[PDB]
């Protein structure tokens, strides 16, 4: 019924990471678990299997020697530790249930980079059919993602937050635009709320004519 | 990926398409626990076939699976637009070991052509005050999902400072993309205008902004 994975991790080369996968809504010890990763734009790659009732493990030749898979039956949680991290370990890591891999967690992003996390700079995109487009430019953050809301979630109609661009700086930018009535400009207040969890930052920006 | 899949397959609604997963007599030819997974963009994989031919409850009947020789095959009999996804096979090869195929991207054709909508923003006062300048070109609601973007300073091609996304599918099954142009405040003030020119299926449309 549920596999819920831990939050995204940002690590330097040579460091270690340990991610987790909490099971619920089924009998934990009745099914083994797998770890499967997926590098950006690439295919699924099986990392290993860990039993929840007999102590056995088996790992992909590729990560043998620097992976450890364990379980904690007190909380129905599986753990995967990966050591001596390299840049191309950067991937989304999934846990999956059982011998056919019938249910998957939502994934944990691991970014391995010499660059540090960086929160965004936010700029207003002022408004110029009876409607106007206004928005927020979310510049130069790392890694993904950012989320954007408008007026703390009170404004939802007509919002389009676009996929990010990865720039030649190695940082990301995106924009969020909302289409509103032109008559509203200067009597309604518009504020974008930008969240960048990797840097533990939140930014509010008022967008005025 | 010790199992080989075609990088891409395509067809039109109602057609049948088969995606192959090819190994050797030592793996696919010797073992029977073949799974297939359907993965929407930005989503976890979903199991849609297990043990070569069985469908998990709820998976549409048009998905079926077979195996012959050293190839396992996923067949979609009567394609629908909602079937667009990446598909993966996997195989259990004893000794607690699983192996995946490389993945296949499935395209379902037949959506009508839709020209892009373009919104272009100039640099903000605030960014200029920070001695930076970004032009923002937002491109939406187009199909098929490919565009090229060129920028002009007055009428001359812009050769530096451009960043453009790959198109991605929107929730309405049309596509979106963004292009950004980085300038100095001095470059932005010094020209009469800048334009974002978007080319879609041979047709070029545009927006222009001026300081």
């Amino acid at each position: 019924m549920q596999l819920v994975q831990s939050g995204a991790e940002v690590k330097k080369p040579g460091a270690s990471v340990k991610v987790s996968c909490k099971a619920s809504g089924y009998t934990f010890t009745n099914y083994g678990l797998h770890w499967v990763r997926q590098a950006p734009g690439q295919g699924l790659e099986w990392m290993g299997w860990v039993s929840t009732n007999n102590g056995h493990t088996n790992y992909a030749q590729k990560v043998q020697g620097r992976v450890t898979m364990t379980t904690d039956t007190s909380t129905s949680t599986a753990y995967m530790e990966l050591r001596s991290l390299r840049s191309d370990d950067t991937a989304i890591y999934y846990c999956a249930r059982g011998v056919d891999l019938d249910y998957w967690g939502q994934g944990t992003l691991l970014t391995v980079s010499s660059a540090s996390t960086k929160g965004p700079s936010v700029f207003p995109l002022a408004p110029s059919g009876g409607t106007a487009a206004l928005g927020c430019l979310v510049k130069d953050y790392f890694p993904e993602p950012v989320t954007v809301s408008w007026n703390s979630g009170a404004l939802t109609s007509g919002v389009h937050t676009f996929p990010a661009v990865l720039q030649s700086s190695g940082l990301y930018s995106l924009s969020s635009v909302v289409t509103v009535p032109s008559s509203s400009l200067g009597t309604q207040t518009y504020i974008c709320n930008v969240n960048h969890k990797p840097s533990n930052t939140k930014v509010d920006k008022r967008v005025e004519p | 990926s010790a199992l080989t899949q075609p990088p891409s397959v395509s067809g039109s609604p109602g057609q049948s398409v088969t995606i192959s997963c090819t190994g050797t007599s030592s793996d696919v030819g010797s073992y029977n626990r073949v799974s297939w997974f359907q993965q929407p963009p930005g989503t976890a994989p979903k199991l849609i076939i297990y043990e070569v031919s069985n469908r998990p409850s709820g998976v549409p009947d048009r998905f079926s699976g077979s195996k012959s020789g050293n190839t396992a095959s996923l067949t979609i009999s009567g394609l629908q637009a909602e079937d667009e996804a990446d598909y993966y096979c996997s195989l259990y090869i004893s000794s607690s070991t699983w192996v995946f195929g490389g993945g296949t991207k499935l395209t379902v054709l037949g959506q009508p052509k839709a020209a892009p909508s373009v919104t272009l923003f100039p640099p903000s006062s605030e960014e200029l005050q920070a001695n930076k300048a970004t032009l923002v070109c937002l491109i939406s609601d187009f199909y098929p999902g490919a565009v090229t973007v060129a920028w002009k300073a007055d009428s001359s091609p812009v050769k530096a400072g451009v960043e453009t996304t790959t198109p991605s599918k929107q929730s309405n099954n049309k596509y979106a993309a963004s292009s950004y142009l980085s300038l100095t405040p001095e470059q932005w003030k010094s020209h009469r205008s800048y334009s974002c020119q978007v080319t879609h299926e041979g047709s070029t449309v545009e927006k222009t902004v001026a300081p």
